DNA sequence: TATAATGGGAGCTGTCACGGATGCA
DNA sequence: TGCATCCGTGAGTAAAG
């Protein structure tokens, strides 16, 4: 129950690195070219730095403040340039007809060639969540019917699936393929990710994703 | 122990089957005993918590 | 550049409810002042608008009713809180106000992140939807008790964090 | 004279001329100020009879912008100038009396 | 109290004077003390001479010059709107070279401004402060080409604006390029022109690689000096006749006129010290004896090649390096706009000089002052570098000055600054200070002196180190530069000494920056203190060095935003620094003389000193700063003190006895409570306004003039239409508002009437007119009321008036009023604190103080922090204060810390345990055991492994309170907080960012010219920016109508604002809009630029928005 | 009538003697006494309009 | 995104990336007015291709092509999009060349003059929705029950 | 939340249907002195003043607590604008 | 309204990356 | 048909200033 302790295991404040930095070591610091400095910081905060160790480690405060202050720039003329292509996409209709699709892969190859892999909780989610299935699925003595907007449980079941070797990968309606002008309709988009359930037409989608994709990217290290 | 994982579930869940209004009603709950329970639970922070390891 | 607005120092208020926020009392008199020129004439407090007028023009003119008269304007009502930089549609969000003394604006601890707020001397601008429409749409579409999960992800975004994470756990 | 666009501050984000407020277009309080003085007017001279209301109108200006003498509105009116001055000065002396009575214009006055 | 301090590192020599950059900087440039055939050819002085003599014939010499005194002192320039200044005069004497006639006069150039004894300016009566400026220094430099590896660019820089940079470069091609005014050609022709020849080339740079063959052209030398030189005026002017007497000119000004070319002394320096030559003047080449004599380039060449080749002792160049870049401090700055207005001046002069009756040309017929004062004025109004000076506490205006900057006119231009020059390179180390720089665009171009460095004449910045001769330390200190620096083995501050020798086996020591282990034999230098290292504000954090660098950054910076409280205090733990922060910022009175105080006063302290003189301070006294902080002195002795030289007699502001006084101990419980903290905010005790904490004093001037009109004057008065006695009660005859009322928004605080435009009353005018049988007055109300959330006390009142002795207004106005109203300012929910570990939050909550958790024996806390802003932030000083502060608020004294050399644990605990006895003993007298409730805590501690099971309640409690924890009730319900409470003293201070100054709302308000779109600004009554990315935000909701109204209703559909506000007030819904004004404009502005842009319907059939209004 | 497109072309020198009201003749703007427009200046009232309302 | 811990749906991404395909390059103009090498929308160059095979005639031979986000922003039919967003005089002197009218599809236009856009509530699929109620509507019923 | 958001919610096909449909009715409450309400006196939504609880005088209130009785009826052309609008002018004037 | 007068001064500089048009071999 | 090379253009929001 040590403050410290319970705040960085609940997720309320903290991770392990600063909780390293106050109770054990500092760690290596970085030159202002990149190269790392041999001696590393072997105080803590607790300890207390000498001033040496404090000089040391203010280049790499510098870099990643400097860092931070470029880099909110680039991202803000990201989400701009993301804005103006995307802005007249709107859901414009529930269905385009279309009968193309994309398969989201369940499996990668793996780095050492050797076969294939299941691919990470979090990415076939996203790859999934929320979409239209493209065709009927047939897993675990269950009918996923065409037409079916995937739940979350549709998609820990296809992932079940996988790891029994019933399936490879899932067809799926996408903007990639709809059909719809000016825009893309209902199926084809999928949820309203912050409704969770089907997408009522008139959303400006394209505005959202560009706010999606950019809403982060003062994140990217 | 219900920590940041958890509650997000538990607000997903309860999303999914009860409906933005319930949910919301839930968070506000959430927020009422957690920020109470916070208070007189004793946390704090003096140096003697930054507990360095004998390993070390 | 645009009418019906303001912004103040943003401060935590935790009592709260999800669709509320705390609006200051002058703020809300200057925001919704033609409003309140109308129901001061309603009621008795003035014969007319231009009488209305000029007694909020001074402080000293005002009187403990016409903050009564503001009560019965804003009820129901909605305003949008805004923080800069609006990096998603989350970075406006519509609430009740509900009228404070004191010159911060209180901010529900749920939506804090979503803002990306922290009271380290924030500040957020407010804005007053005027018509029918542009209010049913903020009641509706904005409000944040409607809006819990992300629309990037979909996981939840109005979610408990720290101390309220704190005392749960322990 | 000086420059509109001259700089405000050391980067390149405000001009001086954004500082400048229009005096010339009226403000939305002027607009419906004069718009709810004209209704307030036309309510107190529906209190007159039609002829005082138009002999009223005629000799201030609000029909057709100017103001007419009394030879002209006695000739409209088929009447002595003597005669439409005197009916002029009944009809303000109405128009005093209900406006003591309601007070519905005082503040218009500023 | 007590003071015990901490601490083993004895300083040898104290910090420098703090604003001895501006002050010396200036002093060395004005000359002004020097009886002027004793200046030296600097400052301002050399621009004189730069500029004389003026020839074609006439001529025009100059003599000396010379600084008058000021026409005003310091205060009535404050008041006034004047600018602190001195006069400046020349001695110039014209001699016509035929006539031999010498006419000689001392003519008037207008005014200089002075710099004050703190180091700041007065211009226009508000205080100034300019800037010191980081540059790269002059110099030739070697850098590699990026493309090429193994190749390398040659680098000849002047001063700024001195002449062109040169660059030399071996191309693919094999020869030796000069690129000069952005043009390549052979270097070979230039060389030719110097008058050297193949022979001497071909020995000089024979060695190298064959690389001189590159360097060998047959068409070059085959012809003489003139010819070459004709050749490259003809490959460097396209079109200009190539004239003989043209190219030397152009020749010589380009390369070898001291009057356009100019290295700095320290390029001079720097190229000497580089290329191992020595260099006669400032300049690449000369002209002697009619040709041309090389100076640089061949060394230049020869390195260059060196380098190239391979051989040994040649290294390219770190231009980050703090031995190559420099800093243009003040005096530089102010002497190169005196140069360039010098050089408009000398320009009128021989305009005036070829033409006019030159029987009868005097000095004072051909000086026309105004270039030179429009150069000065502009430098000391408009510069970059020139900022309105910081005031809001003395260490703000001690940190402004102290400042250096790579923007500004010669720096960098941002977003041109990628990642190097923001670096905090290792040669800044004991010079710029790593940790006092901006968050967000400027971070790394906006820095801060460190507090042992000095600026030496050449401009480069020096650090002091002891002397270490065979592991004994000296007491002879050296003031390096960075290149100085590289060549030595300087241990770390803290290496232990038995008296002044070395008592380790191994030190910490730096070569090159590089640290290294290493024996006392190697030592030659140590680092005076570890205070060098820091800025100023940086060494007022205690316990830095248990602070992560990057919120040690926001505390340092927080110090200059502290607001001067009317109950200051100096903080409980201290660095150590306070007092001279207060002494060198000019802030606080001390005795010049050991003396007896003769007479002590609210407004005057007179002293005796051992000279049997009476000597008068004046106080300063409620004094509004440019932040509108109040700057009073108050007096800290009495009628008879005997004083000795350097004792405080008056307290400035933020100032306790003569320590810097930024805010208040408080007293702080570090735990959650009920969210009132959550996310950084901050919850205090009502406790804290009863006894007047955070209160501070800030005053607001208030200005109106009263003008000629083309319609009849302006006049202040009384007499103001359509008001009653009600809203005249407090002004006087004249129509000014009287000292001490109390004045609130909408108030009057100077009458003042226009005569009106001219207008026809409209019918309903005439008739509303008739019916009230009243005229319309000629005049208006036009007076200076109080703007919305404002006001005070007034407190004075300042008239003046056209036809008044000492008064004369700009033309036109016929009267000026000014108005200063004075606020006291409680602390509220909304104003910002912050201590000085970069734990920054906003006033939440105030509870009334039974709500307060306090100790057991009935003591509430005053603040409660939240300790979730601790862990993420690495700030752990801030606890160990606390902690200190705990100790000293039982044994009722307060320490001081230095920084990496201050208080440990263990003294700590030693303090604690002390103060836990007299906070415990106390209660065991006075007949009180051990409570229930803190049986209960005690039971969770033990469980928490916080206390050693089988102890007694009071061994226990005792090891709570040496880890600083403490029981804590709940004042809302009398049990105990389940855990032990870290509770303490802390330093917390109230920044300028009160919510009073930033509140703003509006319905309706101000439109702007063009766009008719609301103004900005709350000053303006402003409308709030709904950006681009606002606009996003409600397209993303689908909130189109909303929107529309953002873009219809409430900016610039003019219609439709007027019909939305009528709607409203009425009581009805708003109408549908219609177009914004600023997109005719778009289209009215396309058509400006003979573009065609046409509204259409769905039959293509236009469609005229401006409504036939504009088609004839 | 409603609009539904915006159409953008270039401009004969015909159109543009088409928009223009008056031709502007002389470099001046205001009376430096009356401060009044000068007469076929670039703020003419002929050419542009009245400065006041039905004046 | 997921080397930063950031979860985002794809669906934006190939929003983004649609666009960025939105375009295709003339290889063989076929029977049509089109040169080789032009440029176009590729819905506009399929509907070209089937009102040409339902004329008979040959087809417009394309080739697919990947263009950036900025240059897809540009190279968007409606000038004003394209002319608030950069490079605006290239844009509006070829728009203005061309004769081009904007047809107002997207969101940005629409913002510039002030209209309502299309989508939420200015979505022409609900924007004209009627309610009524049931007294109301009886009484109009019968209205039109009588005549 | 708004009382009943998710029924309201789940009673269109497109949130901004619903979102029309309320600042419509909403509108021909506010134009018609709420005498056109389909709610029975205990149905209406009341605010509580110093006197006494009150008429909300919120149209949106209103048009939402309607939408959720059923007793509104919602869809695109279901009778011409002006006998809309003229019919209403006839059975509650102004 | 008349000695004769006959070709100009200021540059000013620590990005940066891309995209697209021009220039050479 | 392929490269070097040059010129033009853009480089975050709100606040105050
Ligand atoms: N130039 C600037 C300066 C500020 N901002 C805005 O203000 C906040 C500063 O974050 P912050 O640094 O205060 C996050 P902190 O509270 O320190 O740590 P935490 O993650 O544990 O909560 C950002 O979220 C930005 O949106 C900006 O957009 N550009
Ligand atoms: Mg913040
Ligand atoms: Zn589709």
């Amino acid at each position: 129950f040590n403050p410290l302790y319970v705040m960085a295991q609940s997720g309320a404040r903290g991770n392990p690195q600063q909780i390293r930095q106050l109770c054990g070591l500092r760690g290596l610091m970085q030159k202002p070219s990149g190269e790392t400095f041999e001696v590393p910081v072997r105080s803590s905060f607790r300890e207390g730095l000498t001033v040496l160790e404090y000089f040391i480690s203010s280049h790499g405060a510098r870099k990643g403040g400097a860092d931070t202050a470029l880099r909110t720039a680039d991202s803000g003329y990201l989400t701009r340039k993301l804005v103006d292509v995307t802005h007249e996409i709107v859901v414009r209709e529930a269905d385009c007809g279309t009968t193309n699709y994309i398969s989201v892969p369940l499996f990668q190859p793996d780095e050492v060639t050797r076969s294939l892999r299941l691919r990470k909780r979090a990415d076939i989610e996203a790859g999934l969540y929320g979409r239209v299935l493209a065709r009927e699925v047939e897993v675990l003595g269950v009918r996923l019917e065409e037409g079916r907007y995937l739940s979350m449980d549709d998609v820990h079941l296809l992932i079940k699936a996988a790891e029994a070797g019933e399936i490879q990968e899932v067809p799926v309606r996408s903007p990639l393929t709809c059909q719809t002008r000016y825009g893309v309709c209902q199926k084809c988009y999928g949820y309203d990710l912050s409704m969770a359930r089907p997408v009522s037409i008139g959303e400006a989608v394209g505005i959202v994703a560009a706010q999606s994709i950019g809403e982060p990217g003062t994140q990217l290290t | 122990p219900q920590e940041k994982n958890s509650l997000k579930d538990l607000v997903y869940q309860a999303f999914l089957r009860l409906g933005m209004e319930k949910t919301a009603r839930l968070l506000d709950a959430l927020k009422y005993y957690g920020f109470t329970f916070s208070t007189t639970s004793g946390i704090t922070i003096g140096i003697d918590d930054a507990v360095i390891p004998e390993e070390k | 550049r645009v009418d019906y607005s303001g912004r103040s120092v943003i401060v935590v208020g935790p009592q709260l409810k999800l669709h509320q926020c705390g609006l200051p009392k002058r703020m809300a008199l200057e925001l919704f002042k033609p409003f309140l020129l109308k129901k001061m004439e309603e009621k008795g407090i003035a014969p007319n608008v231009k009488a209305a007028r000029r007694m909020l023009e001074r402080q000293r003119d005002i009187k403990d009713e016409v903050w009564d008269a503001l009560e019965e304007v804003i009820h129901g009502k909605v305003v949008l809180l805004n923080r800069a930089p609006t990096l998603h549609r989350l970075g406006i969000q519509a609430f009740q106000p509900v009228l404070v003394e004191g010159q911060s604006i209180q901010l529900h601890p749920l939506v804090c992140e979503a803002f990306n707020a922290d009271f380290d001397g924030d500040q957020m601008a407010v804005h007053v939807p005027l018509s029918s429409f542009a209010q049913a749409e903020a009641r509706i579409q904005m409000l944040s008790a409607h809006n819990l999960l992300s629309p990037a992800s979909g996981e939840p975004l109005a979610k408990p964090s720290r101390d309220i994470i704190l005392g749960l756990y322990y | 004279p000086v420059s509109l666009e001259t700089p405000i501050g050391d980067e390149k984000d405000s001009f001086y001329g954004d500082f400048i407020p229009d005096e010339h277009l009226p403000s939305p309080v002027d607009a419906a100020t004069q718009s709810l003085l004209s209704e307030e007017l036309e309510k107190a001279l529906s209190k007159l009879s039609e002829r005082e209301a138009m002999v009223l109108k005629l000799r201030k200006g609000l029909i057709d912008g100017r103001e007419h003498t009394l030879e002209e509105v006695g000739a409209f009116f088929g009447v002595t100038r003597e005669r439409i001055r005197q009916i002029e000065n009944k009809a303000l002396r109405k128009l005093k009396y209900h406006e003591s009575r309601t007070r519905k214009l005082r503040d218009f006055l500023d | 109290m007590e003071i015990k301090r901490f601490g083993r590192i004895r300083e040898v020599i104290p910090l420098p004077p703090l604003t001895e950059i501006q002050v010396e900087s200036y002093r060395r440039a004005l000359q002004a003390d020097v009886p002027p055939e004793k200046r030296e050819n600097v400052g301002i002085q050399a621009a004189f001479r730069e500029t004389f003599p003026i020839e074609e014939g006439l001529v025009l010499d100059f003599l000396e010059y010379r600084l008058g005194e000021p026409p005003f002192p310091q205060d009535e320039c404050r008041e006034k709107d004047l600018t602190y200044q001195a006069p400046l005069y020349a001695r110039l004497q014209l001699i016509h070279k035929d006539t031999g006639l010498i006419k000689e006069d001392e003519v008037f150039l207008g005014h200089i401004p002075l710099m004050t004894e703190d180091g700041s300016f007065i211009i226009n009566g508000a205080d100034r402060v300019i800037v010191s400026q980081i540059h790269r220094s002059p110099g030739v430099y070697f850098t590699p080409d990026p493309a090429r590896p193994g190749r390398y660019i040659a680098s000849i820089i002047p001063l700024p604006k001195r002449g062109p940079w040169i660059d030399l470069e071996v191309e693919p091609n094999g020869v030796v390029s000069m690129k000069v005014n952005k043009r390549k050609f052979p270097l070979v022709l230039l060389l030719r022109v110097l008058g050297y020849d193949q022979e001497t080339l071909a020995r000089e740079l024979g060695a190298y690689g064959e690389l001189v063959q590159g360097l060998m052209d047959e068409s070059v030398f085959a012809m003489r000096p003139e010819e070459a030189l004709i050749r490259l005026f003809t490959l460097l002017r396209p079109g200009d006749p190539p004239k003989r007497d043209k190219a030397v000119a152009y020749v010589y000004g380009l390369i070898a006129d001291p009057r356009r070319y100019d290295l700095g002394e320290a390029g001079r320096y720097k190229a000497e010290e580089k290329l191992g030559i020595r260099l006669s003047g400032r300049t690449l080449a000369r002209f002697e004896d009619g040709e041309f004599k090389d100076e640089v380039f061949l060394p230049t060449l020869r390195y260059l090649f060196a380098l190239t080749a391979g051989v040994p002792g040649h290294e390219v160049d770190d231009i980050d390096h703090l031995g190559n870049r420099r800093i243009r401090t003040v005096g530089e700055l102010m002497t190169d706009q005196f140069r360039v207005g010098l050089a408009r001046l000398a320009r009128g002069v021989r305009e005036r000089m070829l033409m006019g009756s030159e029987d009868s040309l005097t000095p004072a017929k051909l000086v026309n002052s105004r270039p030179l004062e429009a150069a000065i004025r502009e430098f000391f109004s408009r510069s970059q570098l020139s900022q309105f000076k910081d005031e809001t506490n003395p260490l703000s205006s001690l940190r402004h000055k102290r400042r250096i900057s790579a923007l500004g006119p010669g720096g960098l231009t941002r977003e041109r600054a990628g990642f190097d020059v923001r670096d905090v390179h290792r040669t800044h180390y004991g010079r710029i200070c790593p940790v006092e720089t901006p968050e967000g665009a400027n971070i790394g171009l906006i820095t801060s002196l460190a507090a042992y460095a000095r600026v030496d004449e050449l401009g480069f910045i020096r650090t002091p180190y002891r002397r270490v001769v065979g592991g004994v330390v000296t007491d002879e200190v050296v003031y390096m530069t960075a290149t100085e620096e590289d060549r030595y083995t300087i241990a770390q501050a803290n290496t232990p000494l038995e008296g002044n020798r070395i008592a380790a086996e191994r030190v910490v020591a730096r070569r090159k920056g590089e640290p290294v282990i290493v024996s006392p034999e190697e030592v030659e230098f140590m680092d005076v203190s570890p205070k060098q290292v820091f800025s100023v504000n940086t060494n007022l954090i205690p316990f830095l060095e248990h602070d992560d660098a990057n919120r040690a950054l926001m505390g340092s910076n927080m110090q200059t935003q502290a607001v001067p409280l009317i109950r200051a205090q100096a903080p409980v733990v201290m660095t150590g620094l306070e007092e001279r922060v207060v002494r060198d910022s000019l802030a606080a009175l001390y005795a010049e003389e050991d003396g007896e105080v003769a007479k002590v006063d609210g407004n005057r302290i007179v002293v005796r000193y051992e000279d049997g003189r009476l000597v008068e301070y004046p106080l300063r006294r409620f004094y509004r700063s440019n932040q509108g902080t109040a700057l009073d002195q108050r007096p800290r002795v009495v009628v008879g003190q005997r004083v000795r030289k350097g004792d405080l007699l008056a307290d400035g502001p933020a100032s306790e006895n003569g320590f810097l006084a930024l805010g208040q101990n408080v007293l702080v419980a570090i735990m959650p409570f009920d969210g009132y903290n959550f996310e950084d905010a901050i919850v205090i005790s009502e406790e804290l306004l009863k006894r007047d904490f955070y209160t501070s004093i800030h005053i607001e001037r208030y200005e109106i003039e009263a003008r000629d009109t083309k319609l009849g004057p302006e006049r202040i008065t009384r007499d103001i239409p359509h008001l009653s006695e009600a809203a005249l009660r407090d002004l006087d005859e004249e129509g000014v508002v009287r000292i001490g009322a109390e004045v609130k928004p909408g108030d009057i605080l100077v009458g003042r009437t226009s005569f009106k435009g001219e207008s026809e009353p409209t019918p309903e005018e005439r008739l509303l007119r008739s019916i009230f049988g009243e005229k319309a007055r000629d005049v208006k109300d036009t007076s200076l009321r109080v703007p919305p959330g404002e006001g005070g006390i007034v407190v004075r009142t300042v008239r003046l008036r056209r036809g008044d002795p000492g008064v004369e207004l700009k033309p036109g106005v016929r009267e000026v009023v000014r108005v200063y109203v004075a606020q006291k300012r409680k602390l509220q929910v909304g104003d910002k604190l912050a201590n000085r570990h970069g734990n920054k939050g906003v006033v939440a909550k105030i509870l009334p103080v039974e709500d307060m958790p306090h100790l057991p024996d009935g003591t509430p806390v005053d603040v409660i922090l939240n300790p979730l802003g601790v862990p993420s932030r690495m700030n752990l000083g801030q606890i160990l204060e606390t902690h200190l502060g705990l100790a000293g608020y039982f044994l009722g004294q307060r320490y001081i810390s230095p920084i990496f050399d201050g208080a440990k644990e263990p003294e700590i605990k030693e303090l604690l345990a002390q103060a836990f006895e007299v906070y415990f003993g106390k209660r065991k007298g006075e007949g009180f055991g051990v409570d229930k409730r803190e049986v209960e805590v005690l039971r969770r501690a033990e469980k928490l492994g916080l206390v050693t099971p089988g102890k007694t309640p009071e061994e226990q409690l005792k090891e709570l309170f040496l880890q600083g924890k403490v029981v804590l009730y709940d004042g809302r319900t009398g049990e105990p907080i389940e855990g032990p409470i870290v509770v303490g003293q802390m330093f917390i201070m109230k920044l300028y960012h009160m919510v009073e100054d930033k509140m703003h709302a509006r319905s309706t308000g101000p439109y702007s010219l063009i766009t008719q779109q609301p103004l900005g600004g709350k000053a303006q009554f402003g409308g709030q920016r709904f950006g681009e990315m606002e606009v996003w935000a409600l397209e993303a909701y689908g909130a189109a109508h909303t929107l529309q109204e953002m873009l219809t209703l409430k900016s610039d559909d003019i219609e439709g604002r007027n019909a939305a506000y009528e709607a409203i007030i009425k009581g009805e819904d708003v109408p549908e809009p219609s177009v914004p004004e600023s997109f005719r404009v778009l289209v009215k502005e396309l058509q400006a630029l003979a573009l065609d842009v046409q509204t259409l319907d769905e039959k293509d059939n236009p469609v005229d928005i401006f409504e036939g209004l504009a088609s004839k | 009538k409603e609009v539904r497109k915006v159409r953008i072309a270039l401009a004969s020198p015909e159109k543009i003697r088409s928009w223009s009201y008056g031709e502007v003749e002389k470099p001046e703007t205001i009376n430096y006494r009356t401060l009044k427009p000068e007469r076929d200046g670039l703020f003419d009232e002929r050419i542009f309009g009245p400065i006041k309302d039905y004046e | 995104y997921r080397a930063q811990g950031v979860k985002l749906h794809d669906k934006h991404i190939e929003i983004v990336v649609r666009q960025m395909m939105k375009y295709v390059e003339v290889t063989d103009p076929g029977d049509s007015r089109l040169l080789e090498g032009q440029v176009l929308e590729k819905w506009d160059v399929e509907a070209l291709n089937e009102r040409l095979i339902a004329e008979g005639k040959t087809p417009v031979a394309w080739k697919p092509l990947l263009m950036g986000v900025t240059k897809s922003a540009l190279s968007t039919k409606s000038w004003l999009s394209a002319a608030s967003f950069q490079n605006t005089t290239h844009v509006l002197t070829e728009a203005a060349i061309a004769g081009k009218k904007d047809e107002l599809i997207g969101l940005k236009e629409n913002v510039i003059l002030g209209r309502l856009i299309p989508a939420g509530t200015g979505s022409d699929f609900v924007r004209f929705t009627q309610v009524v109620d049931q007294k109301t509507l009886k009484a109009i019923e019968e209205a039109r029950k009588e005549a | 939340a708004e009382p009943g958001i998710d029924k309201l919610f789940g009673m269109v096909d497109s949130k901004y249907r619903l979102t029309v449909v309320v600042a419509k009715r909403a509108q021909q409450l506010l134009r018609h002195g709420f005498k056109n309400t389909v709610l029975e006196p205990e149905e209406r939504p009341k605010m509580q003043t110093l006197e006494g609880l009150f008429d909300d005088p919120n149209a949106v209130t209103w048009a939402m607590k309607e939408l959720l009785t059923g007793r509104l009826v919602f869809g695109e052309n279901l009778v011409p604008e002006d006998r809309l609008q003229k019919e209403m002018e006839r059975l509650y004037p102004v």
